[PDB]
RNA sequence: AUUGGCGAGAGACCGAUAGCGAACAAGUACAGUGAUGGAAAGAUGAAAAGAACUUUGAAAAGAGAGUGAAAAAGUACGUGA
RNA sequence: UGGUUAUAUGCCGCCCGUCUUGAAACACGGACCAAGGAGUCUAACGUCUAUGCGAGUGUUUGGGUGUAAAACCCAUACGCGUAAUGAAAGUGAACGUAGGUUGGGGCCUCGCAAGAGGUGCACAAUCGACCGAUCCUGAUGUCUUCGGAUGGAUUUGAGUA
RNA sequence: UAUGAUGCCCUGACGAGUAGGCAGGCGUGGAGGUCAGUGACGAAGCCUAGACCGUAAGGUCGGGUCGAACGGCCUCUAGU
């Protein structure tokens, strides 16, 4: 019965992927996180739809 | 061998750099280190002081104090600065047109003085605005109207609220509370 | 993606890959050992129903009572804000970095 | 004015369709609120370990 | 990736169900491939493995030695080529135990179970 | 956590942080509570005042539903009103468009006075009111309706 | 509801003085009139190829020779404090 | 030259741990070596910090869903909070720009500056006002014993302001 | 432009301490990320009056033995 499961606060779960999502944009946090990503087409990259 | 007058190595109580890991606050502190340090006015190195305060020592201010302090007399063209949160609050109806800058508004306050044609000021933009705070206020919220400060100094005839879960008869009003049960206080 | 045709099971072997619709956006995929980043490839349905998920001043909400999160702070950038316009007027003229030692 | 990131296809080959940022790429990037809940929401997967 | 809830990817539970297993599918985990020429003649990947096939062994010390089993050994998950040996000190042969994922098969025994049983695998045989 | 700890910074230190004269033991002052009326009492008198003693009529069986009434202040009672309609309300404050407002709905036992509502004229329903209530919401032109 | 029985699936669990008393012929050997108490004990090597043969000795073993990548891997066997 | 190490010489240096006013003790543990080995986990809480919202807050009892013991979403209620006080019945917080005065950060105006003046949030002190209790006063009307208006008191609360 | 602003630099005062409090780091078993890290052309361990770094916990290397896995860093965790 020790306390494994832990709670977050709703709003601040939806925070912390809100900005995991904002960070997955401008690519010096992209390259700070290995992924070789040196040379791609601008950032964010978006396919198209029949992916 | 030093006879020693006062304590030695002691670290001043203040603090110097806010505990907090918001890097962008951390932002708004790098700000007014430089302002404080070169403007030399006292407007800034006392906004300083409040980014360092804790959560406690910014309490929430509401909007209707902001309209008091507007409602004050020669105020009413300044724009107001509260270092931390304000909130809403539904028991004024008027309410003037003057500009805020905060920290933080809640959903509310937005739309209370984006609704009476102000604007709110994020602290960088009243740093471009007012650089040595010209024309100025500065609202601090109630602090020690807290939950916990009711709780403090507890002791006979101080009446001061003691600590206890749960109220109302047969918890705490027996033996010591009242004049006809051995004694009161 | 945002609406699966046979993509998760086409993805799934490939190693490293995980695919993700935009209603879950889990944060253990978006920021492994708490570091932010990622290379997240969207697609173009994705990106326009990103656009209605998480809301924003145009449309909504999508979730029941929120809103995005507000900035404390309109730039990023601090010596834009030093530098620009105002401030310098007000600034005393500089000292030398470094002192020079006297005595 | 948003970026108006470009639409690519399968083979390289950037379509001229451009599309605005969503607005979640302005939402405040906060690494220590996205590290204590990276923190609190990965211990929700454990399992139950004791001595007998 | 493991998707259905039948079968464990538990380290444990696959070298106990190694180990442990039976004889009789122990006839089944000594499977050995064909040869080339044997895959173009049937049309199949691998076999299990008998003792009168004649085999060719592709990986070791006795790399290129070919020759027919003399016996299937199921106990120490081996099998004794005839040909392949080891001479002791004392003059003996001793039979190197070999193990049959590292054979390739040239020559088969096919009486009827190996014929149905290329006949169910999808057989073109002769 | 544990790695935070402060006996993961007394490591190499004998007491532990207890002390070597009056050593770490069970339980010296008893177990619990005890003692509160011996020694212990200069405990219970400062920071208890009150803990030892009857008081009261002693109530069998109560029921909290025999005492629900939540209040409210005339001072909020405007969230009730949904906010689209309550510019629309505020303006033109006159007769035969007034306001009807059930406190009950909303779970508002009883209403309080608690100071200066606007100056429009407000059907309140309501359950149990105030003597400073009633005059304040008839000050205000509105009239307040008891409902059961 | 479920520390028992059967059949499964897993772990930010322990890793052999730990984990069940028991990873091994463990409720075993052994003690006790008895009720009951109750251990210790994993890993040579890929493969026994586990040392043919010569020589000293009553023999055990020795020293050569040989096996094996390696016997500072020889069954008193991983390393070996 | 220098470092390390052994030896030499000069001078110094009593076995550590522990209780203890006091230990090298003729006080107690310690022959030695390896491995093991002692302020943990939980329920409920206090103070302080950090975070999210903020007159609100808490998705996770449960449902929808799934790349399925995670993740994502959610209607109800419910907990705490926004209102106190009494044994209880009950009652229940703006006279007055939610007050006065004093001291107060900051701001504004004049002043070259020094200083003068206005404004004074937080907070301290103090006088008042309001709410509940208690002790009184007790009116217009009265199911003719009810109803309590008003006004008070070296009273009182863990209250509003 | 070219580097850390929880940095760099100037000035001054001061620095014993049991019980105890606080802060800054070192070390151990496991988890996430990362260095497209090391590794049978030899990991890990063990021995070493051989060498270097840190005030110290400790780190790093050279040699011998050895035979398979393991380390740095940003974080989590405890049967540390």
């Amino acid at each position: 019965w020790r306390k494994w499961n832990v709670k977050v606060n709703h709003n601040e779960k939806r925070y912390a992927t809100a900005s995991a999502i904002a960070a997955t944009a401008v690519a010096s946090l992209v390259l700070a996180r290995g992924h070789r990503v040196e040379k791609i087409p601008e950032i964010p990259l978006v396919v198209s739809t029949d992916l | 061998g030093i006879d020693h007058t006062s304590k030695q190595h002691k670290r001043s109580g203040h603090r110097t750099a806010p505990k907090s890991d918001n890097v962008y606050l951390k932002l708004l502190v790098k700000l007014y280190t430089f302002l404080a340090r070169r403007t030399d006015a006292p407007f800034n190195k006392v906004v300083l002081k409040a980014l360092f305060l804790s959560k406690i020592n910014r309490p929430p201010v509401s909007v209707s104090r902001i309209a008091r302090a507007l409602k004050q007399e020669g105020a009413a063209n300044k724009t107001v600065v509260v270092v931390g949160t304000v909130t809403d609050d539904a028991r004024i109806f008027e309410f003037p047109k003057t500009t805020v800058a905060a920290l933080r508004f809640t959903a509310g306050a937005r739309a209370k003085i984006v609704k009476a044609g102000g604007e709110c000021i994020t602290l960088d933009q009243l740093a471009v605005r007012a650089p040595k705070g010209q024309n100025t206020l500065i609202l601090r919220g109630p602090r020690n109207s807290r939950e916990a400060v009711r709780h403090f100094g507890m002791g006979p005839h101080k009446g001061k609220a003691p600590r206890i879960l749960s109220t109302g008869r047969k918890f705490e009003r027996a033996r010591g509370r009242r004049r006809s049960k051995g004694f009161k206080v | 993606y945002a609406e699966d045709n046979g993509i998760v099971k086409a993805l799934r072997n490939v190693p490293g890959v995980e695919t993700a619709n935009v209603a879950s956006l889990n944060l253990l995929q978006l920021a492994p050992g708490a570091h932010l980043g990622r290379f997240v490839i969207w697609t173009e349905a994705a990106f326009t129903k990103l656009d209605q998920v998480w809301g924003s001043e145009t449309v909504a909400s999508s979730k029941v009572g929120y809103t995005l999160p507000s900035h404390i702070i309109s730039t990023s950038d601090v010596t834009r804000i030093i530098n620009s316009s105002e401030i310098q007027s007000a600034i005393r003229p500089a000292g030398q970095a470094t002192q020079k030692r006297t005595h | 004015s948003r970026p108006q990131v470009t639409v690519h296809s399968l083979t390289g080959e950037a379509t001229a369709n451009a599309l605005p940022l969503p607005a979640v790429f302005s939402a405040p990037i906060r690494p220590d609120i996205v590290h204590t809940v990276f923190t609190s929401v990965n211990k929700n997967k454990r399992q139950a370990y004791a001595v007998s | 990736a493991k998707q259905s809830l039948d079968v464990s990817s538990d380290r444990r539970k696959a070298r106990k169900a190694y180990f442990t297993a039976p004889s009789s599918q122990r006839r089944v985990l000594l499977s050995a491939p064909l040869s080339k020429e044997l895959r173009a003649q049937y049309g199949i990947k691998a076999l299990p493995i008998r003792r009168d096939d004649e085999v060719l062994v592709v990986r070791g010390s006795k790399k290129g030695q070919e020759g027919k089993i003399s016996s299937v050994y199921r106990l120490k998950f081996a099998v004794q080529v005839d040909k392949v040996t080891k001479e002791k000190v004392n003059g003996a042969s001793v039979p190197i135990n070999l193990h049959p994922s590292k054979l390739v098969i040239t020559k088969l025994h096919l009486d009827k179970d190996r014929k149905a049983l290329i006949q169910r695998k999808g057989g073109k045989l002769e | 956590p544990s790695r935070f700890t402060k006996t993961r910074k007394h490591r190499g230190h004998v007491s532990a942080g207890k002390g070597r004269i009056g050593k770490h033991r069970k339980h010296p002052g008893g177990r619990g509570m005890a003692g509160g009326q011996h020694h212990h009492r200069i405990n219970m008198d400062k920071y208890h005042p009150g803990y030892f003693g009857k008081v009261g009529m002693r109530y069998f069986h109560k029921q909290q539903a025999h005492f629900w009434k939540p209040v409210l202040n005339l001072d909020k009672l405007w969230t009730l009103i949904p906010e689209d309609k309550r510019d629309q309300y505020l303006k033109s404050a006159s007769k035969e468009t007034a306001p009807v407002i059930d406190t009950l709905a909303a779970g508002y036992g009883k209403i309080l006075g608690k100071g200066r509502i606007p100056n429009v004229p407000v059907i309140v329903k309501a359950r149990f009111v105030s003597k400073l209530a009633e005059e304040k919401i008839r000050a205000a032109g509105g009239v307040v309706e008891l409902i059961a």
